[PDB]
């Protein structure tokens, strides 16, 4: 079984202040193809989720250059420069390469911490 | 292009079977797969299950094993979730998403569904 | 009748892997574990070049380093393997090799005057220049220190103190002169033996000149042993001497610390480095291990003499 | 089993049936599955618990008696040699383990089908089994899921089998 821990559950981010979200896995998330698998995705209140990162370093075609996905091994992060308005919402880890794959907990954003 | 149409909102009592449907249009049905996820009120759950149009095959979540039955109609490019033995805890908002059909390829959730509310009490 | 057969998968991938017995086994699927991509030689952060000067030339104030002057912050300093400017007046630098490790951890400093050259008392500061450290055609000396000599036939006991009110670490440098003969000592310091007493809140040393006529390097038979220390915030260090003393005149306040290491190559300044920046370059490809260079910077895949490290993931591809 | 199937793109291991209904490929996904989890776990342990590449050595005073760093220099060079060997060797070891593992999974799937079928089918030179009876898609799927009913077809298979030898 996989355990996706997200340390930063709550994130009050002043508009325009790059912040990061950390997913930590119990085991490694590499695969036969050689491509580590976690695909970050975001959800808006009452709106179906939409992904942002492919594997560890591919941006969805519909993703502004602000949304940057990093990480290697078991600890992984997602940093968004100059956090805008619609960027607020709930975020989630993604499938571990192990079929019992785990979204994890959720992480929420705020408009302005000041 | 991106057309993943879920079924309408559904209201039932505990212990009755539930059936959710997800339509899809375009050339996005190349016998590709479809997975379904659970979202409890306020907090989401992990995946519910997945099925391959190319090779009839279903992977179900744990401790649901015994109630979750999933199908695909390739002729209408439609997937179906069916949960038997409904629970009040099972009351939640479901969702559909794309997936790759053979295991030689991995996974891709490029599209999403309109959402289907399911209330059980 | 009817026939049900059991079989495995064949594709087209010919990527081959090698096994403990057989080799070049064409597998259906394989990962490359060895990062061996195109080194490929504003952006992120910008680095600096020590030019024809060495790290010693870059910090000692070798007159010809007047080109280097003007580089306060950097991402990865660049040194040439055999620079023209090291220690023009022959000598050694005590702990230069852990100070370069310190600078593997330094991204910006601020150079300031800690002791005025003329404020050392009745002592000649306007003298003490050598042809070994000539600036241009004119002779000169290291700019970060001053070579004090007697004033009017007398070189008294001088004493000054610096207090690090900056709130940050201060790198301070000085040196002791080891004359070739006793006459050089008498002509420069108007006495027969001298001492250099350096004492801080934690530092404590007394040095004495070692007089002997070493073989000539850059035309000089004498030597100089330069020393450096870190004056921590709040420490008041005191220098005391009556001869053979290369006075500190400039110190470096470490302004920013990070992980900018150094190398000895001659490639053009290369910025926008990846997780691992190497002399050959910095490739984004993140295969567990790399093999471009043994001397790397940042979180780096381990260097390995291998030329191919392909791990078999699929099965033996044999089509038809 | 001589060759592989480009047509079976459903997994590493599986079946190709050919009956009255027709012929088709379909991978055995439980075994394919256990193999994928096993090779994934193997790769994860290889990569994660690989080695501590980072030179955590403090090197407070390094070496320096000899002009150039003497002890830590050759220590680092020797450590380089240590894994340069260990990694090459580990690649080989685990790759032949993976190939023998795939071979063993194939062998086991075949033996399961054999233990189900027994007399009601004939073994063929390569990986294939020819039924002594008509095996429709229901019978095929019964073989695959492991629920093949021998007494159901045993009489038909008896008659045919004893007929081909005149
Ligand atoms: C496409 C992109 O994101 N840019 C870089 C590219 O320069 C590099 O060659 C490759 C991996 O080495 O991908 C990354």
């Amino acid at each position: 079984d996989v355990v996706m821990t997200q340390s930063p559950v709550s994130l009050p981010v002043t508009l325009g202040q790059p912040a990061s979200i950390s997913c930590r896995s119990s085991q490694g998330l590499v695969y036969i193809d050689g491509n580590t698998y976690l695909n970050w995705f975001q959800q808006r209140p009452g709106q179906s989720p939409r992904r942002l990162i492919y594997n560890v370093f591919t941006r969805d075609s519909g993703v502004p250059d602000r949304f940057s996905g990093s990480g290697s091994g078991t600890d992984f992060t997602l940093k968004i420069t100059t956090v805008e308005a619609e960027d607020v919402g709930v975020y989630y880890c993604m499938q571990g390469t192990h079929w019992p794959y785990t979204f994890g907990q959720g992480t929420k954003l705020e408009i302005k911490r000041a | 292009q991106v057309q993943l149409v879920q079924s309408g909102a559904e209201v039932k009592k505990p212990g009755a079977s539930v059936k959710v449907s997800c339509k899809a249009s375009g050339y996005s049905f190349s016998s590709y797969g479809i997975s379904w996820v659970r979202q409890a009120p306020g907090q989401g759950l992990e995946w519910m299950g997945w099925i391959s149009a190319y090779n009839g095959n279903t992977n179900y979540a744990q401790k649901l094993q015994g109630r979750v039955t999933m199908t695909t109609d390739t002729s209408t490019s439609t997937a179906y979730m069916e949960l038997r033995s409904l629970r009040s805890d099972d009351t939640a908002v479901f969702y559909c998403a794309r997936d790759r059909p053979h295991i030689l390829t991995g996974f891709d959730f490029d599209y999403w569904g309109q959402g289907t509310l399911v209330t059980v009490s | 009748g009817d026939t049900l057969c059991i079989g495995y998968h064949a594709n087209n991938s010919t990527d081959t892997v090698d096994t403990l017995l057989e080799k070049n086994v064409t597998v259906t699927h394989s990962v490359n574990l060895l990062e061996d991509k195109h080194n490929g030689k504003i952006n992120g952060k910008q680095p600096i070049s020590l030019g024809d000067c060495s790290f010693a030339g870059w910090i000692l104030g070798n007159p010809m380093c007047d080109d280097l002057i003007g580089k306060t912050s950097w991402s990865y300093i660049v040194e040439k393997p055999n620079p023209t400017n090291g220690i023009c007046y022959p000598g050694t630098l005590e702990d230069e090799e852990e100070l370069r490790l310190k600078f593997s951890g330094v991204l910006e400093f601020s150079k300031f005057e800690a002791f005025t050259s003329n404020g050392w008392g009745a002592v000649n500061s306007g003298a003490g220049v050598t042809a070994a450290c000539k600036f241009g055609s004119s002779n000169s000396f290291f700019r970060n220190m001053v070579w004090l000599i007697h004033q009017s036939g007398t070189y008294p006991v001088i004493k000054r103190t610096f207090n690090n009110t900056k709130g940050r670490d201060v790198l301070i440098v000085w040196g002791i002169h080891h004359p070739a003969t006793l006459k050089e000592h008498q002509d420069l310091y108007k006495k027969d033996s001298s001492y250099v007493a350096v004492g801080s809140e934690t530092y404590n040393r007394r040095f004495t000149p070692e007089i002997s006529t070493r073989p000539n390097v850059n035309g000089q038979a004498g030597r100089m042993t330069f020393y450096w220390t870190m004056v921590k915030p709040g420490e008041s260090i005191t220098f005391e001497s009556n001869g053979a003393f290369l006075a500190p005149r400039y110190a470096f306040e470490i302004v920013s610390v990070g992980n900018g290491k150094l190398f000895r190559s001659e490639l053009s300044i290369e910025s926008c480095n990846t997780t691992c920046q190497t002399p050959k370059g910095a490739i984004n490809t993140s295969l567990p291990f790399q093999n471009i260079h043994p001397i790397t910077i940042g979180k780096c895949p381990k260097y390995v003499k291998s030329t191919k490290l392909r791990l078999a993931t699929g099965l033996r591809n044999v089509p038809s | 089993i001589e060759g592989g199937w480009t047509g079976m793109v459903d997994g590493w291991y599986g079946y190709h049936h050919q009956n009255e209904q027709g012929s088709g490929y379909a991978a055995d996904l439980k075994s394919t599955q256990n193999a994928i989890d096993g090779i994934t776990n193997k790769v994860n342990s290889v990569i994660e618990k690989m080695n501590t590449q980072f030179t955590a050595v403090g090197k407070e005073f390094n070496h320096l008696e000899k002009r150039i760093e003497n002890l830590n220099k050759k220590v680092d060079d020797g450590f380089l040699d240590i894994w340069t060997y260990n990694a090459e060797l580990l690649v080989l070891l685990e790759n032949e383990r993976t190939l023998d593992y795939h071979d063993s999974n194939v062998k086991n799937l075949y033996e399961k089908v054999r233990s189900q079928l027994k007399n009601n089918a004939k073994e063929i030179g390569n990986g294939c089994f020819e039924f002594y009876h008509k095996c429709d898609n229901t019978c095929m799927e019964s073989v695959k899921n492991g629920t093949y009913d021998y007494p159901k077809y045993s009489e038909e298979a008896k008659l045919n089998r004893e007929e081909i030898d005149s």
